[PDB]
């Protein structure tokens, strides 16, 4: 219960997150069972990798905070300086600024 | 008289520490199919936003 | 802790102590006796003749008797006939030696019988339980006809696994998949004790042949050795890692032997006031289903079978495999030794008594 | 709580193993869930071993299968879980008796048996 308080905001998405992680640890037969979803909690604790994967789950599970972020992102360009310091992208144009 | 013939005894019985393995729950064939159904159609979706 | 009272236990109890002191004493005389008059010579060449003597019994008699296989099977005290008890709750009995049926009796239990035990004063009234959830005195007829049942005895709640006579022939100990461990007054047919002593169910018992102490064997690998008199133990759980499906005392109190799933008959209590075993042995590749001794009447043996399907039998002082038993097809449930000589009945999920000669 | 007359229950690793069993057999088709399919396989044979669901109410529509097993001499538990036991099978729905079949060919033949003995060192 304590570790469910502290970072989980247990809800659907939540526990899609966490099956999520638990898969890429290895998990075949469905790892394990969530009866609170601290017993998995506690049985990922081994594998030690938690939040980032909620990090990228929401974004996948659906876009809607990619949208939101949408509502940019920057690489090493060619001729960066590296004084010049800006980079959005909109589907018409990849608006450089 | 310094064991006692009038009282019946109700030790402790000791509860031996069990080791719980979290059970290896299964999957339907049909459940199988639905989470690979969903997770690759959210993959899709995101690839989608991700490219339009 | 949590120690309450009844008066009917009370007047009992008093002349257990008493029963068992007198015997016990006798006994230690007995024991005494023997250490004062033995040689290393004579005594040890006979002690291998039995070995030998055991080793070299062969399966004389299978005979089948019951639908579903046979849980238990005792040999009288008079050691004429032997009493078979098979999972459809029906308890035949055979004339030992040649094993044909006297009578046959389904409508005693419902459910599997447990173990059968003879009652201890020759005259024949043996007890059996069951997972019926009820034990039944059977007065003992070779004429009259078969078997008449005296009374039942309702005090566990769940299946039973195994009863005893208390050796007085005054009680009736029961040890049930429920907690506890239940000694019954013969007369009467009504309760006394009840230790709920062990987290899962006691499995079996059994009385000291002197009548001081009884091992509750239980599910949880937790082999208490109670003084009934006093309500008090002196155990070792150490012993088993699996459950204790049976144990069974050397009749020289000098020694309990538990046997086990672990398949590890434990046999330990001792003068020893460490508690160490002598020996724990390797009984059967798979469990251990019982164990025997036969000092009543003759020299101590250890024997057992189990769901290997082998019975043998172990020295008393070495506790080695003397010998193995093949003779049943499959699995081994119980059996009993011939007080007096050599001549085991066996029986199992072959479905069938076996006599070894 | 489990119920008393479920016997043999498993013990929880006993009981996983069973499980993976089974699991192994559907995929495998050499396993056959439901009552009345359990009570088939006892009558035909081909019955290796006989899983019951010691959390079926009302136990009593198990109780008869325990028996037959008994008199056909086919080792038999009860594992706690029905719902456990349906997924296992590959059914949603909660399963009570399943019977794993024989089938010498079987790749899993040898984990079969192993359960089996299991089974049998259960029962007493």
């Amino acid at each position: 219960a304590k570790s469910t308080e502290n970072e989980i905001p247990n809800l659907i998405e939540k526990m899609v997150a966490k099956g999520l992680n638990d898969l890429v640890e290895q998990y075949k037969f469905r790892e394990t069972t969530h009866s609170k979803r601290e017993l998995d909690s506690g049985d990922d604790q081994p594998q030690s990798s938690e939040a980032k994967r909620t990090k990228f789950s929401n974004p996948a599970i659906p876009p809607v905070i990619d949208l939101e972020k949408i509502k940019k992102l920057m690489t090493v360009t060619k001729v960066s300086l590296p004084e010049g310091s800006f980079k959005r992208v909109k589907p018409q144009y990849d608006e450089i600024h | 008289e310094h064991p006692s013939i009038r009282y019946v005894a109700h030790p402790l019985p000791e509860k031996i520490n069990e080791a719980k393995v979290s059970i290896k729950a299964y999957l339907t064939q049909h459940e199988r199919k639905r989470l690979r159904r969903n997770r690759r159609k959210m993959a899709r979706e995101a690839r989608e936003i991700k490219i339009k | 802790f949590f120690t309450p009272a009844t008066s009917e236990l009370i007047f009992a109890r008093r002349f257990l102590i008493n029963y068992s002191l007198e015997r016990s004493r006798k006994r230690l005389q007995k024991e005494m006796e023997r250490h004062q008059k033995f040689n290393t010579r004579q005594e040890l060449l006979s002690r291998r003749t039995e070995l030998q003597r055991m080793a070299n019994l062969e399966l004389a008699g299978s005979q089948l008797v019951s639908t579903k296989p046979i849980s238990a099977v005792s040999l009288s005290t008079d050691d004429m006939v032997v009493a078979t008890g098979s999972w459809a709750g029906d308890l035949q009995v055979l004339n030992s030696q040649t094993l044909q049926p006297l009578t046959q009796k389904l409508d005693s239990h419902v459910g599997k019988i447990g173990a059968i035990d003879w009652h201890p004063d020759s005259n024949n009234q043996m007890i059996s339980c069951a997972e019926d959830g009820l034990i039944k005195n059977f007065q003992y007829s070779n004429e009259e006809g078969g078997l008449r049942l005296l009374g039942d005895l309702v005090g566990h709640e769940r299946r039973i696994s195994d009863v005893k006579y208390h050796p007085s022939g005054k009680f009736i100990g029961s040890a049930s998949h429920d907690m506890t461990w239940r000694l019954w007054d013969a007369s009467t047919h009504q309760e006394l004790l009840l230790q709920e002593g062990h987290d899962k169910g006691v499995f079996s018992l059994s009385f000291q042949c002197d009548g001081s102490l009884v091992c509750s064997g239980g599910m949880d690998s937790l082999s208490m050795l109670w003084d009934i008199r006093s309500g008090s133990k002196v155990m070792t759980l150490a012993g088993h890692s699996k459950p204790i499906y049976t144990v069974a005392w050397s009749p020289n109190g000098y020694q309990v032997a538990t046997g086990g799933g672990d398949g590890i008959i434990n046999v330990w209590d001792i003068r020893k006031r460490d508690e160490g075993q002598l020996n724990q042995i390797l009984a059967h590749r798979n469990i251990v289903t019982q164990v025997r001794f036969s000092k009543e009447d003759g020299g101590k043996k250890l024997v057992s079978c189990g769901y290997d399907n082998l019975i043998n039998v172990y020295s008393s002082d070495t506790w080695l495999k003397m010998g193995s038993l093949a003779g049943h097809t499959d699995k081994i449930i119980s059996l009993d030794i011939s007080n007096n000589s050599h001549f085991l009945v066996s029986g199992g999920w072959d479905r069938s008594i076996k006599l070894w000669n | 709580a489990p119920n008393p007359k479920a016997f043999p229950l498993a013990d929880a690793a006993l009981t996983q193993q069973i499980l993976d069993v089974v699991q192994q057999a559907a995929n495998l088709r050499q396993l056959k869930k439901g009552a009345n399919e359990a009570t088939k396989t006892l009558n035909r044979g081909i019955s290796e071993f006989i899983i019951m669901a010691a959390d079926c109410e009302p136990i009593e529509i198990l109780l008869h299968l325990p028996l037959l097993c008994e008199d056909k001499n086919v080792p038999y538990v009860f594992v706690p879980s029905r719902v456990a036991l349906g997924r296992a099978c590959g059914v949603s729905r909660p399963v009570i008796a399943a019977s794993i079949t024989t089938n010498d060919a079987s790749a899993i033949k040898t984990q079969i048996y192993a359960v089996k003995d299991k089974i049998e060192t259960l029962l007493i």
